[PDB]
This record gives C-alpha cells, sequence and structure tokens, in this order.
RNA sequence: GAUGUCGGCUCAUCACAUCCUGGGGCUGAAGUAGGUCCCAAGGGUAUGGCUGUUCGCCAUUUAAAGUGGUACGCGAGCUGGGUUUAGAACGUCGUGAGACAGUUCGGUCCCUAUCUGCCGUGGGCGCUGGAGAACUGAGGGGGGCUGCUCCUAGUACGAGAGGACCGGAGUGGACGCAUCACUGGUGUUCGGGUUGUCAUGCCAAUGGCACUGCCCGGUAGCUAAAUGCGGAAGAGAUAAGUGCUGAAAGCAUCUAAGCACGAAACUUGCCCCGAGAUGAGUUCUCCCUGACCCUUUAAGGGUCCUGAAGGAACGUUGAAGACGACGACGUUGAUAGGCCGGGUGUGUAAGCGCAGCGAUGCGUUGAGCUAACCGGUACUAAUGAACCGUGAGGCUUAACCU
RNA sequence: AAUUCCUUGUCGGGUAAGUUCCGACCUGCACGAAUGGCGUAAUGAUGGCCAGGCUGUCUCCACCCGAGACUCAGUGAAAUU
RNA sequence: CACAGGUGGUCAGGUAGAGAAUACCAAGGCGCUUGAGAGAACUCGGGUGAAGGAACUAGGCAAAAUGGUGCCGUAACUUC
RNA sequence: AGGACCGAACCGACUAAUGUUGAAAAAUUAGCGGAUGACUUGUGGCUGGGGGUGAAAGGCCAAUCAAACCGGGAGAUAGCU
C-alpha cells in the first residue's frame, strides 16, 4: 500500500493543470508516426473525469471532421506531453454524456467566469 | 422419485450417526459472583466478567 | 460472492433497514439500554455511534442532519443536549453491546446494546 | 534455479520512455532465511527450505521453533521447500533475496487462487445456457444431461458439474520481469497473478524460456 | 462487427445503411473492428455511383462505437460504426475520397491509400 | 398390471472405414499444387436463408466444416415445431355414419431422489507413545488445435506463368486459466435532480409512500467486451516407410545374425490432486521420566497424585465459505465495529447577506454529504480459567554398545 | 388454391441466400355456380408474409434487489416399498 | 382446512385527475398464527446492462417499446 | 341515433410464466375482448333420462353424460385374468 503510492507519486507527473469537467482543453499527444513524429493537438471538451492518482483519464468530446470523437487521456501517460486549458465554463455536472445526443446550439455549453 | 427397496433399520442409524447431539462443554464461573454461567456472556443475574453490568 | 462487502442485509427490504433501524436508533438513546438479537444489536451500532460522533458539534445543520436520521427531535434532543458531550471525549466506542442470546420462542441470540457512561 | 517466497499487493502501471503502459503485479520478498537446508544425506531431496515474514513469536508452537532455532531462526509466517540441481547453500540462515533475480526474466509465481465457492456450471466449466424463453421450465441455466442412456448405465468420471470453485495452487508461468529493486525487497511482473494481495505466493523463474 | 450489423460508408459510391454478412479472419471469430477485412452488403446506395444495393463486397472498419487504444490505455471511441469499400478480389477501396477521420491502426501500409485521404489521424 | 415417437436444445462418450493438421510408398510426381494407397484418434472440425425436418439446395466463411456406435446417446434435463384423441373445413371415397400413409386452422409435456452413479465437501477410525510442521512421489487427472505475414528466396524448379523445400521471426482465429492495474458493466448500503401526495404547528429545511416513484452519476466488491499467460521446444521407445552389412540361395537381399534413422499417436517434459501408497512412506522439532492395590498374574483390571506438547471449544472476524471446513487475532491486542485523518464519488449544503416584484440568481463555498477503500487509533468487544490429551512407548531377530 | 399427387412445378418480385409469402401460367392427380361461383369497404385476442421502432430473444452472459434453497429452534407430511 | 377461489344490495370524505382510473391520504380497519440467521449453486419475481439489434426461434414466444391534451397534417380504397 | 368508438364497475376468457403431492379437483400474476346490449345480475317458477335443454360442442342436466343419481332384478353373464 505505502510501498505502493510511494511507487504511484514515483511518476505522477506536476505539469497537468486546473481541471474542471466542462472545460475545452487542448491535449498535445506524441503521434509517433512513421519515420517522424510530432505533437498532435486535440482541442475538446471535458465530458468525464479520472481522479485516481497515477490512474486518471480526460475522456473529451471533439466531433471532427464530420462527426464526433471520444478520447479517455492516461493523463500521466508519456503521451499526454502537455495539455492545455482553453475556454471553460459552467456545467452543474460531474459527467456530461447528457452531451452525446445534442448536435451544435443544443449542445452549447455555458461559461464559468467567477 | 422414490425408493425401491424399504431401507432397513441399520441404514437408518448409519445416518443418524452423526445426527448426535454436544453438551456444553464446561462453562465459565464468575469472579465477583459464584456464577456459573456461560462463557461471554451474562450471568444468571447482571454479573459477566465481575462488574455487575446490568442490575436485578 | 460477498467478497468483502459490508452491512447485514437481515431478512427484509432496504427500505426496512431504514426504520426497523432508525426505530431501534431512538429506542437505544430514549432508553440507554436494550436487547435485541445479536446481529441486529451488531449493526445499530454502526448506526447509533455515529449519530453520537455527531452530537460533538451541536449547530443548526448538525440538527437537521440529525434530525433526518430518526423523525424524533425527543432524540435528537438528548443527543447534542446530553450524550453530545456526555461522549465530548469518548474516543469513539460510545456502547457496550453484552450477550445472553437464546430466546423462549426462536432459539435466537439476545445482546444487551447500552452506552458506555450508562451508571445513570 | 530455485525461487523466493514472496507476499501479493501489486497491480500498477508503469509508463516508458517511449510511452507504453506496463501492468504490473508488486510481489514483496523480505530475504529467504533458509531454514534446514539437506542433501542426499536424508531422502533423495536436494532441497532448501526457507522462510520470510515474522510470527507474533507468542503464537509460533513450541515445535514451531526448534526447527527454527536448530538454525539461523527467525520467526516468519510459514516455511518453504526449494529444489535444486548442482548447487550449494548453508542449512543456517542464509537469507537470499531479489537479488536472485536481476538477469532472471522467466518468472512464474504460484499463489493460491480467488475461491469462488458455488462453482456451478456456466461459471465453473463455461456451460452455455439453454433459452430463457421460448418454452423451458426451472431448466435455463442448469447441466441438461449429465450423461446418455442404459448401454453407459452410469455417469462418467470427470464429468464437468458444479462443485467448489477456486482455491487451490494454480501457477501462471512466463511474465517478463520489470523491476528486481531490493531495499524495498519489491519484484514487479508483467501482470495479474493468482493471490489476492497480502497472499502468499512463490515466484521461480519460468520453467519454459 | 459481428453479422447483420449496420456500418456507415466512409468514403463514396454506394450511400449509408450496408450490413455485414461475415466476419473474416478464422473459423468462429466473433466480432471484427479496428481495421479488418469484413464481408459487406449494400442496402441503400446512392442512385448512382460505380456500386449498388444488393451488391456484396467486403469492407474494413474505419470507426466503431466501442474504440480503439493501446501504449498509455487510453481509448480512441467514436459514435456510429465506419466501412469501407474495396473492390472484393483484390484489395484497396473502390473510391475516391474518403470522409471522416480515421486510426493509425490503419497506417499498415497494405491500407496507406486510405490514411493519405485527408480528413484525420 | 405402460420400455414416452421425430427434429431441435443442453451436455456428452467411444470406434476408425481420418475431413484438417502430422509421418510415409507410387504417380500419367518440374515446381505450385493434386490423384491414390499405407501409418496415424493428440487435438481440432461454420454462421445464416427456406423447411418441423434430420437431409438437402442456396449465400458467405474455414486449416477443415469427417464417418459411424452410445434405447436411430440425452423429455424422473428443456422444447412440443413434425407425429395418432376430442373442434372445424377443403379435395376425394361412401346412399350414410364416417374415412384418407392427403391437406388445412386450433389443441394441458407430472414426480420434493431411497439405492447405483457422478461433481463438490465433512465427520469417524486407522496408520502401534502423543503431538506441530516440511516433503518424497506410487499413482490420477489436466493440457495437446491452427491461419496469415516477413526472412531464407523471388533462390531451387520453370520456355513462362508461376513458384517451394529445410530452417527462422512475428502477429492473429478459436479454446483455457488467472486478475481488476487499465476500458467498461453493475453497484435498491454514496451523492444529486425531479412529479404526485401525506406528514414533522407554519416559513425554510426534511422524512414516508408511489417498481429504488421516475432519473443522472458512482466507492468497494463481483465481472467481460478488459488485461497477462498458456498449450512448445527437448529427450526416450516406436508406426508405416527408408536404410547399412550380410548368409540362407557363388548373385541378389532392410533380416535370418547384427546395426541406423523415423509422426501431433506411446513413455516423459509442462500444470494440478496426490501415503486410506492398509505396501498407510520419509525429514525436522516438541511434550510426558509418582505412587499404590487386586488378580484367573507375565494378560492384565482398578484407586490416589498428576494432567503435558498440542488440540478442541468459546469469542472478534476473513478477498475462506451452503453447513462443516480452512485462514487471521484474542488485552503478550489492529481481530471486527466505532473513531481520526486521507482518498474516491457526487457537485458548490444549511444558515446569513446582496440583487430581482417574482421564478430565481450571486457571495460565503469546488461547499455539504460520502461504503465495502488507504494510513493510523485500544474507544467497545475479543476473561483468568474450565474441557480433551497423559506420565518415557509390544515382541522377535540382526547391526553397531557394555 | 384451406382443393395440386408429381412438388421446393415453371417464370417474375422480395433476400447476400426464400420447400413460406406476393404476382402470373394452366398440365384443375381430384375448382365451379345457394351441401353456392367470383368479388368486396368495414370489422377480427382469426391463418400466412414483410418493414420501421424496440429490445438480454440471441452473440454471450455480467452485476444487483427480493421469495425459497443452506444453518438453528418448534411442529411435522407424501408416493413407493 | 382459520383454503390466494365464489357471494347480491346500500354508503362514497381530502389533493392531484376527464373519472367509481390511479397515486397518496381522512374516518375506520389491518401487518395476513412459525421465527432467528446466512447472503452458496439452482428455481421463482424483479432492476440495470458495453458493442451488435431477431443473428433467437417452429414462430419476435417472452421481453422492449407506444402511451396524455390542444393544434398542425394525414394514403390505397369505399357501401361515402 | 347506434347489436357505434376509448375505458372503470360488471360479463368474459386470447397469450405467457408460476403452479401440477397446488393457496386452488382449473387458480394467481402480467397482459387480452366486451362494456346501452343477441348486455349483465338477485329472488322465485317450469322442462326429467332414450327424456329434457342446446346461436350445435354429444355441449349441459349437482366436481358424474354417446344416455344422470339411488334402490331393485343381482350372486346378470365372464369359453377371460
Ligand atoms: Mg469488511
Ligand atoms: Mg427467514
Ligand atoms: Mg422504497
Ligand atoms: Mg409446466
Ligand atoms: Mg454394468
Ligand atoms: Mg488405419
Ligand atoms: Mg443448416
Ligand atoms: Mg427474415
Ligand atoms: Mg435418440
Ligand atoms: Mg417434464
Ligand atoms: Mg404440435
Ligand atoms: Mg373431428
Ligand atoms: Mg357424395
Ligand atoms: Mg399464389
Ligand atoms: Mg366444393
Ligand atoms: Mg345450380
Ligand atoms: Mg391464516
Ligand atoms: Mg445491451
Ligand atoms: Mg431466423
Ligand atoms: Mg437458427
Ligand atoms: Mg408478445
Ligand atoms: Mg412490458
Ligand atoms: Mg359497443
Ligand atoms: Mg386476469
Ligand atoms: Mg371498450
Ligand atoms: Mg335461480
Ligand atoms: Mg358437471
Ligand atoms: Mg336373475
Ligand atoms: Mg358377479
Amino acid at each position: 500500500s505505502n510501498i505502493i503510492k510511494q511507487l504511484e507519486q514515483e511518476q505522477m507527473k506536476q505539469d497537468v493543470p486546473s481541471f474542471r469537467p466542462g472545460d475545452t482543453v487542448e491535449v498535445k499527444v506524441w503521434v509517433v508516426e512513421g519515420s517522424k513524429k510530432r505533437l498532435q493537438a486535440f482541442e475538446g471538451v471535458v465530458i468525464a473525469i479520472r481522479n485516481r492518482g497515477l490512474h486518471s483519464a480526460f475522456t473529451v468530446r471533439k466531433i471532427s471532421n464530420g462527426e464526433g470523437v471520444e478520447r479517455v487521456f492516461q493523463t500521466h501517460s508519456p503521451v499526454v506531453d502537455s495539455i492545455s486549458v482553453k475556454r471553460r465554463g459552467a456545467v452543474r455536472k460531474a459527467k456530461l454524456y447528457y452531451l452525446r445526443e445534442r448536435t451544435g446550439k443544443a449542445a452549447r455549453i455555458k461559461e464559468r467566469l467567477n | 422419485a422414490v425408493q425401491q427397496n424399504k431401507p432397513t433399520r441399520s441404514k437408518r442409524g448409519m445416518r443418524r450417526s452423526h445426527d448426535a447431539l454436544t453438551a456444553v462443554t464446561s462453562l465459565s464461573v464468575d469472579k465477583t459472583s459464584g456464577e456459573k454461567h456461560l462463557r461471554h456472556h451474562i450471568t444468571a443475574d447482571g454479573y459477566y466478567r465481575g462488574r455487575k453490568v446490568i442490575a436485578k | 460472492m460477498r467478497h468483502r462487502k459490508s452491512g447485514r442485509q437481515l431478512n427484509r427490504n432496504s427500505s426496512h433497514r431504514q426504520a426497523m433501524f432508525r426505530n431501534m436508533a431512538g429506542s437505544l438513546v430514549r432508553h440507554e439500554i436494550i436487547k435485541t438479537t445479536l446481529p441486529k444489536a451488531k449493526e445499530l451500532r454502526r448506526v447509533v455511534e455515529p449519530l453520537i460522533t455527531l452530537a460533538k458539534t451541536d449547530s443548526v445543520a448538525n440538527r437537521r442532519l440529525a434530525f433526518a436520521r430518526t423523525r424524533d427531535n425527543e432524540i435528537v434532543a438528548k443527543l447534542f443536549n446530553e450524550l453530545g458531550p456526555r461522549f465530548a471525549s469518548r474516543a469513539g466506542g460510545y456502547t457496550r453491546i453484552l450477550k445472553c442470546g437464546f430466546r423462549a420462542g426462536d432459539n435466537a441470540p439476545m445482546a444487551y446494546i447500552e452506552l458506555v457512561d450508562r451508571s445513570e | 534455479m530455485i525461487g523466493l517466497v514472496g507476499k501479493k499487493v501489486g497491480m500498477t502501471r508503469i509508463f516508458t520512455e517511449d510511452g507504453v503502459s506496463i501492468p504490473v503485479t508488486v510481489i514483496e520478498v523480505e530475504a529467504n532465511r533458509v531454514t534446514q537446508v539437506k542433501d542426499l544425506a536424508n531422502d533423495g531431496y536436494r532441497a532448501i527450505q526457507v522462510t520470510t515474514g515474522a510470527k507474533k513469536a507468542n503464537r509460533v508452537t513450541k515445535p514451531e521453533a526448534g526447527h527454527f532455532a536448530k538454525a539461523g531462526v527467525e520467526a516468519g509466517r510459514g516455511l518453504w521447500e526449494f529444489r535444486l540441481a548442482e548447487g550449494e547453500e548453508f542449512t543456517v540462515g542464509q537469507s537470499i533475496s531479489v537479488e536472485l533475480f536481476a538477469d532472471v526474466k522467466k518468472v512464474d509465481v504460484t499463489g493460491t487462487s480467488k475461491g469462488k465457492g458455488f462453482a456451478g456450471t456456466v461459471k465453473r466449466w463455461n456451460f452455455r445456457t439453454q433459452d430463457a424463453t421460448h418454452g423451458n421450465s426451472l431448466s435455463h441455466r442448469v447441466p441438461g444431461s449429465i450423461g446418455q442412456n442404459q448401454t453407459p448405465g452410469k455417469v462418467f468420471k470427470g464429468k464437468k458439474m458444479a462443485g467448489q470453485m477456486g482455491n487451490e495452487r494454480v501457477t501462471v508461468q512466463s511474465l517478463d520481469v520489470v523491476r528486481v529493486d531490493a531495499e524495498r525487497n519489491l519484484l514487479l511482473v508483467k501482470g495479474a497473478v493468482p493471490g489476492a494481495t497480502g497472499s502468499d505466493l512463490i515466484v521461480k523463474p519460468a520453467v519454459k524460456a | 462487427i459481428q453479422e447483420q450489423t449496420m456500418l456507415n460508408v466512409a468514403d463514396n459510391s454506394g450511400a449509408r445503411r450496408v450490413m455485414c454478412i461475415k466476419v473474416l479472419g478464422g473459423s468462429h471469430r466473433r466480432y471484427a473492428g479496428v481495421g479488418d477485412i469484413i464481408k459487406i452488403t449494400i442496402k441503400e446506395a446512392i442512385p448512382r455511383g460505380k456500386v449498388k444495393k444488393g451488391d456484396v463486397l467486403k469492407a474494413v472498419v474505419v470507426r466503431t462505437k466501442k474504440g480503439v487504444r493501446r501504449p498509455d490505455g487510453s481509448v480512441i471511441r467514436f459514435d456510429g460504426n465506419a466501412c469501407v469499400l474495396l473492390n472484393n478480389n483484390s484489395e484497396q477501396p473502390i473510391g475516391t475520397r474518403i470522409f471522416g477521420p480515421v486510426t493509425r491502426e490503419l497506417r499498415s501500409e497494405k491500407f496507406m491509400k486510405i490514411i493519405s485521404l485527408a480528413p484525420e489521424v
């Protein structure tokens, strides 16, 4: 247990910033491609969220070229590289699956602002 | 689904062998009172591990 | 398989184990002592203990939320205004359980859940 | 070679430079004090007994002390044989450790089990379930026919059907080592070995390459 | 992904609804996904095109609803099941533009013709 | 004085006249692949359309979709679609009642298992002093499948087209075992939202009932679609077959003497049960070293004093469990619950203030609340005892002693 | 065809694939005009077939909540033999 | 049988509602004459299910789903 | 207006499961049809066994029906067990 955790934190990164279930965020991951290897963006919007120490995910909704896509980022993985924060908003919810079936205008979310 | 042959008395007791019983295996005695009681739980009238938990 | 599960389901709903308990709960306060099934006792304890721990802090929240559990102000008063500070120092074990078991009807095991400082 | 007696408390990740996320099981080997090494001198053996934990000493039976004292006694949960071929070891508390492994990459691990209990087919034997409708009667998920007819006149031995499930040896084999970091006495393998956390389990280098 | 099932055309010539009729790969292969070859049967199809309703070609899954994942253990899922037609007897897509995103699990050379095609990943 | 029919389902077991994979002889065998025969039962051996169908035809797969026995395997295991009750109609036959090896629509499938047998699990006694452990391993079971791609080598072969052997690497299909770290499911014991209504005097805040009233999310645990691993290499003895040397039989000859190779079959290797292995095994450690009496007396019976090692019970309990069992702990304490702190999960409580006529919004406040989880903590419960087990262990002979 | 034996007749439609179904042909084994012939809107817990929606019917079962089953105390059967 | 069955007439409160539906309640009457534990397979009655969606099967059997009021708008055919 | 429409009471029984030594010698549960009419129900009356009654199933006529129940002919007869 405490042999673990010390094993966990031993790999936990402190780069990951503030996170709220509703923000836009922009994750950058090493594509690895073929001969090459860069960093691929993924501007999205949070819909579900991790919170399990070394073990954690993002679960983001995009709706890219044509239809929607979802991506649960194992955060603490090198592939994560760097994750932005972009637009933050108001949700009044923990998980936003009620966004699956929505489409523009109806999928619209509010802005946080204190 | 019934029997085909009336079971002998022998085979009966043979089954009741385990269907026996067990005694009290000796019981406890209280410190405060000379209560002859059942281990881990209250004497004839309020006493236990000494004390007097619950009068009367 | 029950592996690592908690809370005896007894023999009824999830509505019973939230009434026949909530009741016995106040019945504990209202009388300081009680005779019941060791199993039931070894449960009401998990009920009437987190309530006293809540008795520590007077407050308005700790009153209504203490009313949320048990519908007897008469006891939510004995709590906060008695057993509250009565155990204000108590580390947690606010109750002895005792035993005796064996009832007339059912060969059922009975106990004697009771407040520690029950010396009257 | 031989192995050491560890303990379960694993199940974790370990990201790689590239990007891979390796699963894991954290076996803890708290040294292995040889209890009564012995050669052909007594029995066709050639193994070496051990120990690892620490009984409260107040619990250890008197018998569970003599054999101990008749060597580098150091309490411990239990005792475990460890057959070897062409090798030495001092019958006196030698306490071998995870250093054992390093160049080692095989490993096997052999905890107790999982212990379900009931079992019953469909799970105890992956038995298929006969339609929960279109008729049926008290026979949805049941054995259904455990034999044939008069010719056989009986039910063959080994007939898969119900009966206690789990709670027994079950090894694993293979599993690449990730960390042999002592000082904490940790041994990180690929992933999932019987056990059930805290449960004792051997860890000998895979018989298979 | 298993017999029956309805996938979408991720390219062109024979629109929407297209039913899978056989999971290729081996005896009893349960379901397919990511980027495997699957026997398909056109169900709707556009009036024109080179392929029409009733046809029985084969196709490659491009966007399952379940998703994919590996390395980090991060899952990429979509909402719907994508497909892609290819001239039956000897590979490569019977089309021009491939609509929508894909996955790098398709960068397996022998499919390339598709990944080069513009939407994403 | 009743042995339930077909087809299906579930679950099988065997045979080999072998469908696939394995080893060979011949070929009208270049290769690639085929044909045929011999050897071979380890393992493996399709989903759908139609039909009650088995079967079959068709579609699309596969390494292949074997053949046959088992009351044409299996209804005190499921179905009841076909098939012989009673209704009704058609065609047809008969004057008619009715009938059809014609058809059509409808039409009650019982039994709580004593014995055998099985899958599990205990209680006795026994293994010759009593105990606590660790193993030997006679035996028993499990497992045994295979596609494709890259290399060799675009080489041998081939006029081309096409295209290997032998050996090597990797990745899958199906099957199995294990595990919740990941991705998810559930999660009526966590949180929130909400409709109707009854109630706690009323406001506010709450609770009960309505499938958990409806619903969104979710801890632990359980789990698969999730994750890791596995069926091998390698030995030995062979099958068909191939041979060496060689006589019978001046030659020839796999054989007669005598030697050599040779398969997923066989014995092993791999995993699990395993000394009731009554042939009841072995190793290590531990505990007991008082009197007396009565005999039918060398076989013993009883009393007084002792009661050990260890066990059993009892209690707190467990990722162990139907009950037994097995594991941990018992104040020499973390063994349960409570408690403290943390995490996780919901999602910003109540009270108060501000703004708004109001619904409501904002601040306080990522607040309030939170289990089965993690770390820690004797507050409560795990009592001193009492119970069982005894007190140096039969003979015979042999090896060392004396 | 509630009538057709041959029979899954033949052709067309529907399907990836259709001994059923719908439309035709006519060679009616053995339709046919009040033991009525051919139609027919509406109606039908009527027979057959198809599609959307829907789903644990199924691939392929997992978890959960309850009543039994299991343990304890009281009472206390049955067929059959 | 102190049996989940059968038995004709009368009375008819509050909130919600079209209502002698239904949900919750008044007055009033009851908790059904074995209980206590456990939290096994399997059976019965339910709730939730990733991806697929009739591939089930003799047959969509059973489930799942639809479901109210106002308005819009509504085909073949017809005995209008 | 209507053997009209949706739907409780009320009348009925199309499907399924559970029950099958039942809670029950035909029911319970979830559904299902009818619901101003050839509707439904209380009380009492009349039809009698080769007879009744029957919107017709050999259906009903007291858990009994191709000829009720009871008593009698009756110790029918039984080349059968
Ligand atoms: Mg617990
Ligand atoms: Mg009970
Ligand atoms: Mg409730
Ligand atoms: Mg039945
Ligand atoms: Mg026999
Ligand atoms: Mg042969
Ligand atoms: Mg077929
Ligand atoms: Mg169809
Ligand atoms: Mg048969
Ligand atoms: Mg039956
Ligand atoms: Mg039938
Ligand atoms: Mg008839
Ligand atoms: Mg005639
Ligand atoms: Mg026709
Ligand atoms: Mg006619
Ligand atoms: Mg005429
Ligand atoms: Mg009663
Ligand atoms: Mg589903
Ligand atoms: Mg079908
Ligand atoms: Mg089928
Ligand atoms: Mg239905
Ligand atoms: Mg329904
Ligand atoms: Mg009407
Ligand atoms: Mg009904
Ligand atoms: Mg009506
Ligand atoms: Mg009358
Ligand atoms: Mg009658
Ligand atoms: Mg006479
Ligand atoms: Mg007579």
